């Protein structure tokens, strides 16, 4: 048992290590949004005026400003 | 000559595009390492005068690659998983420390060369007796200089020692070795 | 071509015919062991009638093997390729004919099977003689079993498009859809 999660441990580490992307460059067959990527994008229904306001909110909660 | 309208006194012989790119700026010929960063003559020169550093970088990484760089074989494909595997599949930690060890190790190795090539100087020096017979005994910084920074191919170490022991003439020293030119075969490598 | 792999099967059976037929002696009928040990030849060998008339025969497919390497030789850019239909005629009237005999060998009562080194030849060449004569009558232009591939494969595929959409995965849920 020791033996197999020593695995485990060895690759954990191993992902500690990295930490980041200072030594990463740019690569341009992946950016960082998927939506670039996927080519995505609104049409024409499903879009009502008040949207933005609970789009708002939302964005609000995902930066972590506590107002809401 | 086979030249029909025009041939000058040394017959031309037909030069071809560079297979590689020159030695950087910042290298010697020698085995011990650059410099990590900024070279040292750097600091002897004008202020407006050191604009090579980063012009040579530009050259060498982006503007002045030979076309035979940038051929596409079967060997290069693989060779990109190996470099990739290092620059991005490895964490820089890892990377920053093997660095330092291989520093080490060459410097070790450069002192062990440069050992060996004062021995030569001393041996060769012994042998140019032999060969005159009679009194010189001095050798050729040239030849020392000429080994330390590899500009020597093995037949021409072998023709000097036997031109110093048949006839001392320790200052008639062998033409100099020429670079290697990348190897290709077809799209294989 | 059609026409021209017909003709070039002619040519080339009708030499088999006869390199096999005459470059040996000749055949033995079977002995069926104990077959009225009189006379009526029963168990016996066979005799100069059936010899040399089969070696007509061997003559008869000769001919009609010349004719044949002629014509794919001549009108193989099918001189004037059309009034060759009087050769025509010589190749498919005399085959169809001798087909109609053949057709009421059973019939005659012969024994047509147990030797292949005559009877093959000329059942082959007949029905390659017929079936040449049909597609001259409606000139099957050697593109035409292109479309009828064709047809079929596009009947199945139109099959199988069903057949997938109804019992294994709609079509509108493995497809993308387009506008969010
Ligand atoms: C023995 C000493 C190990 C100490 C330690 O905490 O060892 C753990 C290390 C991982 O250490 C992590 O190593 C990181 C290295 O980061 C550095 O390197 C990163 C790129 O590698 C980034 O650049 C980051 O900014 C830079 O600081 C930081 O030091 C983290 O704090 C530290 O947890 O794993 C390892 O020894 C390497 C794993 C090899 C296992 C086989
Ligand atoms: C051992 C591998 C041989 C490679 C050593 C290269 C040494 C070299 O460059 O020498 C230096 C010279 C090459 O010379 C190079 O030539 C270039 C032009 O092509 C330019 O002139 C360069 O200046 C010069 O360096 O080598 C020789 O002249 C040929 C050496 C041949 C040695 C091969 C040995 C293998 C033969 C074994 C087969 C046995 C069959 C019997
Ligand atoms: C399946 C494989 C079949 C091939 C059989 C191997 C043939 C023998 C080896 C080929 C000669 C080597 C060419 C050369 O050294 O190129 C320079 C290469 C890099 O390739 C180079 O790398 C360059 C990009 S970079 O240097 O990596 O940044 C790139 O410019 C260049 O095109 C690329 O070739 O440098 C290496 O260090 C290659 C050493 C690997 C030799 C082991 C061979 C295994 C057997």
């Amino acid at each position: 048992a020791a033996v197999a999660a020593g695995w485990h441990l060895a690759s954990f580490a191993l992902n500690l290590a990295f930490w980041g992307v200072e030594g990463m460059p740019p690569d341009r067959y992946w950016p960082t949004s998927p939506r670039i990527r996927l080519q995505i994008r609104p049409g024409r229904y499903g879009n009502m005026d008040g949207g933005q306001r609970v789009y708002m909110d939302y964005l609000a909660r995902s930066e972590g400003v506590p107002l809401n | 000559t086979s030249a029909p309208f025009i041939s000058p006194m040394t017959p031309y012989v037909p030069e071809e595009e560079p297979t590689r790119t020159p030695p950087s700026i910042k290298d010697t010929g020698t085995l011990r390492p650059a410099s990590e960063w900024y070279p040292q003559w750097m600091q002897y020169r004008r202020r407006e005068d050191n604009y090579v550093f980063w012009q040579d970088k530009f050259m060498r990484c982006s503007t002045d690659i030979p076309w035979a760089e940038k051929r596409w074989t079967l060997f290069s494909t693989v060779w990109y998983l190996v470099q990739q595997l290092r620059f991005v599949g490895t964490p820089p930690a890892l990377r920053y420390v093997a660095f330092l060890g291989w520093r080490a190790l060459m410097f070790q190795v450069y002192a062990a060369h440069k050992a060996l090539v004062l021995w030569q100087c001393k041996l060769d020096a012994g042998l140019a007796r032999i060969g005159s017979g009679g009194a010189t005994a001095t050798f050729s910084k040239t030849m020392a200089l000429r080994r330390l920074h590899w500009r020597n191919s093995p037949l021409a170490e072998a023709l000097y020692a036997l031109n110093l022991y048949k006839t001392g003439r320790v200052h008639l020293l062998p033409p100099v070795a020429k670079p290697i030119p990348r190897p290709t075969f077809f799209w294989l490598f | 071509t059609v026409a021209g792999l017909l003709l070039t099967t002619t040519i080339v059976v009708s030499l088999y015919g006869l390199f096999a037929a005459v470059f040996a002696p000749a055949p033995a009928l079977p002995v069926a062991v104990g077959a009225w040990p009189g006379t009526a030849a029963a168990a016996a060998v066979m005799d100069g009638s059936a010899a040399g008339l089969r070696r007509l025969a061997a003559g008869g497919l000769l001919l009609t093997a010349a004719a044949s390497h002629g014509l794919f030789d001549f009108a193989g850019s099918v001189p004037n390729p059309t009034i060759y239909s009087l050769l025509n005629l010589g190749f498919v009237a005399a085959a169809v004919l001798q087909s109609y005999f053949l057709y009421i060998a059973p019939a005659w009562g012969v024994n047509v099977n147990w030797d292949t080194a005559l009877w093959g030849p000329m059942y082959g060449t007949a029905f390659l003689g017929l079936v040449y004569g049909l597609v001259a009558l409606t000139k099957f232009d050697w593109s035409s079993v292109v479309d009828a591939v064709l047809r079929v494969a596009c009947w199945f595929a139109e099959l199988t498009m069903w057949f997938w959409d109804t019992f294994v995965w709609k079509f509108s849920w493995s497809e993308k859809t387009r506008r969010a």
